[PDB]
């Protein structure tokens, strides 16, 4: 169920010249490469110790295909403003996110490929990775261009053999970390909020990969705080789900950890 | 980066023959492949322009044919006329398909057809006096292969056709001169 | 490994 | 044009113990734009050795960062995250708590 | 108009710095300048993908460009080299990838780089008058032209009949030899033919003029040699009609 996503970042800054332009690459919850036109010769450098072996023929390489999607995207960045009809003075932001994903047989399962402009779905490629797709209707013409250049087909050819060869290579550099299942460790503390009210804290700390259910219940019979998965910093993540029940009857309440590398679901309850 | 291969370098054809000039590229990966004609000191001017989604296109006795899988271009000449002789370029879209990348291009020679070879070498005395005088080979065979004198001091030219449009006549020539006094009759062969 | 080309709008 | 608030979670790496070396997290995620200003405070002074990570986005094209700093908490010292963003009419700071 | 390229010809003396101009009026997004050598086709330079954005080819050490307009594309030699001896095609497009493919070209820049401008020589131009052999065996007079001691290969050969450029009956030297083949910077010659009918050339109203521009060094190259400066120029040499 692994994949390889890269999640690249334009931003005009009129003015102030060329527009900021970041490449992050994250081979499943792991980023392991990334580009920033921010720098005196913008490269591609190595963001996970496995990564480091690689060649200049690898880094000079994607450091060319990272630069080359910078220019495209700047011209990208100047045609949006000219389909919406806004002023040149505006900062505006394009994104555009690609990955292949393998199935449990490691054969490629499925390839995506979405660009965002000013945060919102512009042009999608389609699930059968035939032709691109207009989500709204200023999209069109990217749509019209797109499918006449059949942009499709040559994104097809790299999320079907180049995507998932590499996902293969990736995996096995650096499966030490890619390919070990790191239970969460969980557990459940208690925040007296007022005098009838106390918050109950599920807790999972240093797990991977990110994927992660968190649910509260009451026996015999609920809405739950959930905090946005964050990163420890070390490549484990961290998660809790929060419920406000009444003071003294904390005990009704049980929590509920559903993860890959838990053989089966744990149960918490919060013990005075 | 993306590599284009142009097969033959050179091409010398009898006129009235078909003919391929041949395109093969590293990278299949492309958007466009375009074939140009280059007349000696000038630009080059785009003969066939063919979409990665099209599978041939064709102009005249020209047909450019398009396999990506086998990553290649097959540009058909039929019934070549000498008017066809000329530099034969191929480009295709580099990898980030933001320009074209070209062959080294293949040279094209279609041969006129000399009706009635009549095989001569003359002599040429200088307008303006001199007792400067040149030798011309002419009337021979389109397949005659002209000698380099390998001399420093002996200097013969290759051949070129020229076409009297009024006679309808077309002959070879290739030029011999030497600045000594020690003869046209053997200078050729 | 990035993909060669970029979409152009 | 999506305007997106950050939401600002400031944590450490490891439990929480006073004298033991550990990491000061601020994770800033779901905004858009891009354009924020992160700052780790030791007792309201911006910390200098500040490192953060590549800018990423979800499925929903919001944004997030982890800006991170070792430290070394103590029972008197105050911890926080600074954030300044489009969205936000003033700076917004973050106190480190251990329980969240 | 399509595309234009300034100059046609230049000579340069090694280190002096040189801008040739492009200009297209099609609003071409996409321009790209290549290097052609004999045997070695179009080398990328430099191209650009919009006004304000400019990137490197296969070869682009020694050059620099900018694309200030969407009009203009100046390629810049920084400090010239015999290196950089070629002929340089700037071109445009609408689209790279799209099905508007079609790629125009300039008519392109022969650049010839020298350490001394000292080697540098006008043609010394003759015209060869028909064998009285060939009149009486072919009814045909063929008159040869040659162009002698020119430096750097920097002409263009034209026959003149009656003041008016003649295209038929007339073929050039593909390539020019060189008059001392052991030396580098030997100096060329060129030969053309133009053969009319007997006829023709026995009538004296008849003028026939071989006429050979010589492209050399520019009002502003420094020249104290004792010998008439090599400039740009048109040397011919004529001759009539006669029984």
């Amino acid at each position: 169920s692994h994949s390889l996503k890269y999640f690249h970042t334009s931003v005009s800054r009129p003015g102030r010249g060329e527009p900021r332009f970041i490449s992050v690459g994250y081979v499943d919850d792991t980023q392991f490469v990334r580009f920033d036109n921010d720098a005196a010769s913008p490269r591609m450098v190595p963001r996970a110790p496995w990564m480091e072996q690689e060649g200049s023929e690898y880094w000079d390489r994607e450091t060319r295909s990272a630069r080359d999607t910078a220019q495209i995207f700047r011209v990208n960045l100047r045609t949006l403003r000219g389909y919406y009809n806004q002023s040149e003075a505006g900062s505006h932001t394009l994104q555009w996110m690609h990955g292949c994903e393998l199935g449990p047989d490691g054969r490629f399962l499925r390839g995506y490929e979405q660009c965002a402009y000013d945060g919102k779905d512009y042009l999608t490629l389609n699930e059968d990775l035939r032709s691109w797709t207009a989500v709204d209707t200023a999209a069109q013409i990217s749509e019209q261009k797109s499918n006449d250049a059949s942009e499709a087909e040559h994104q097809r050819a790299y999320l079907e053999d180049t995507c998932v060869e590499w996902l293969h290579k990736y995996l096995e550099k650096g499966k030490e970390t890619l390919l070990h299942l790191e239970p969460p460790k969980t557990h459940v503390t208690h925040h007296p909020i007022s005098d009838h009210e106390a918050t109950l804290r599920c807790w999972a700390l240093g797990f991977y990969p990110a994927e992660i259910t968190l649910t509260w219940q009451q026996d015999g019979e609920q809405d739950t705080e959930l905090v946005e998965t964050r990163p420890a910093g070390d490549g484990t993540f961290q998660k809790w789900a929060a419920v406000v029940v009444p003071s003294g009857e904390e005990q009704r309440y049980t929590c509920h950890v559903q993860h890959e590398g838990l053989p089966e679901p744990v149960t918490l309850r919060w013990k005075p | 980066a993306q590599e284009v291969t142009q097969i033959p370098a050179a091409l010398s054809v009898p006129e009235g023959e078909n003919l391929v000039l041949n395109c093969s590229f590293t990278d299949s990966a492309i958007y466009n492949l375009q074939w140009f004609r280059q007349d000696p000191g000038k630009g080059l001017t785009s003969l066939l322009l063919i979409q990665s989604s099209q599978r041939e296109q064709t102009s005249g006795r020209l047909n450019a044919s398009l396999d990506k899988s086998s990553g290649r271009s097959t540009l058909y000449i039929a019934a070549s006329q000498p008017g066809d002789s000329a530099t034969y370029l191929c480009a295709v879209t580099n990898q980030a398909g933001t320009a074209l990348i070209f062959g080294k291009g293949t040279t094209l020679s279609v041969s006129s057809n000399i009706q009635n070879p009549d095989p001569a070498v003359y002599q040429l005395r200088d307008s303006k006096s001199s007792d400067k005088s040149v030798c011309l080979f002419t009337d021979f065979d389109s397949q005659t292969n002209v000698s380099q004198s390998k001399d420093s001091d002996v200097y013969i030219t290759d051949k070129c056709v020229l076409d009297m449009r009024s006679m309808d006549f077309k002959s070879n020539s290739a030029v011999a001169w030497s600045n000594k006094s020690d003869a046209c009759a053997n200078a050729f062969n | 490994r990035l993909p060669a080309k970029a979409p152009l709008a | 044009m999506i305007q997106r608030t950050p939401k600002i979670q400031v944590y450490s790496r490891h439990p929480a113990e006073n004298g033991k070396s550990n990491f000061l997290n601020c994770y800033v995620s779901g905004f858009h734009p891009s354009d924020i200003e992160v700052d780790l405070l030791k007792n309201g002074e911006r910390i200098e050795k500040v490192e953060h990570s590549d800018l990423s986005f979800s499925k929903d094209w919001s944004f997030y960062l982890l800006y991170y700093t070792e430290f070394t908490p103590t029972e008197k010292d105050e911890y926080a995250c600074r954030v300044n963003h489009v969205t936000l009419s003033q700076p917004k700071i973050v106190k480190w708590d251990r329980d969240m | 108009a399509g595309v234009t390229q300034t100059p046609k010809f230049q000579v340069l003396k090694t280190g002096q710095s040189m801008t040739l101009q492009c200009s297209q009026d099609m609003n071409h997004e996409y321009m790209s300048w290549y290097r052609q050598d004999p045997g070695m086709g179009l080398r990328l330079i430099h191209y650009s993908v919009g006004a304000g954005i400019t990137d490197q080819g296969e070869v682009p050490n020694g050059y620099n460009v900018s694309r200030s307009t969407t009009e203009d594309f100046p390629l810049r030699l920084l400090s010239a080299a015999p290196s950089q001896t070629s002929v340089y095609f700037c071109a445009s497009s609408y689209s790279i990838r799209g099905s508007r493919g079609e790629q125009f070209f300039g008519p392109g820049t022969r650049l010839t780089v020298l350490e001394d401008l000292k080697n540098v020589f006008p043609p010394e131009v003759a015209v060869f008058e028909p064998s009285e052999a060939e009149i009486s065996h072919t009814q045909k007079a063929t008159l040869v032209c040659l162009a002698t001691g020119f430096y750097p290969d920097h002409v263009e050969l034209s026959w003149w009949v009656n003041g008016k450029e003649v295209h038929s009956g007339v073929c050039t030297d593909p390539q020019p030899l060189k008059e001392q083949p052991a030396l580098n910077d030997s100096r060329y010659a060129l030969s053309s033919r133009l053969r009319v009918s007997a006829t023709f050339w026995q009538d004296p109203r008849n003028h026939f003029r071989c006429q050979v521009q010589f492209y050399g060094l520019s009002e502003n190259d420094e020249w104290t040699q004792d010998r008439a400066k090599p400039v740009t120029q048109i040397v011919s040499a004529e001759a009539w009609g006669r029984a």
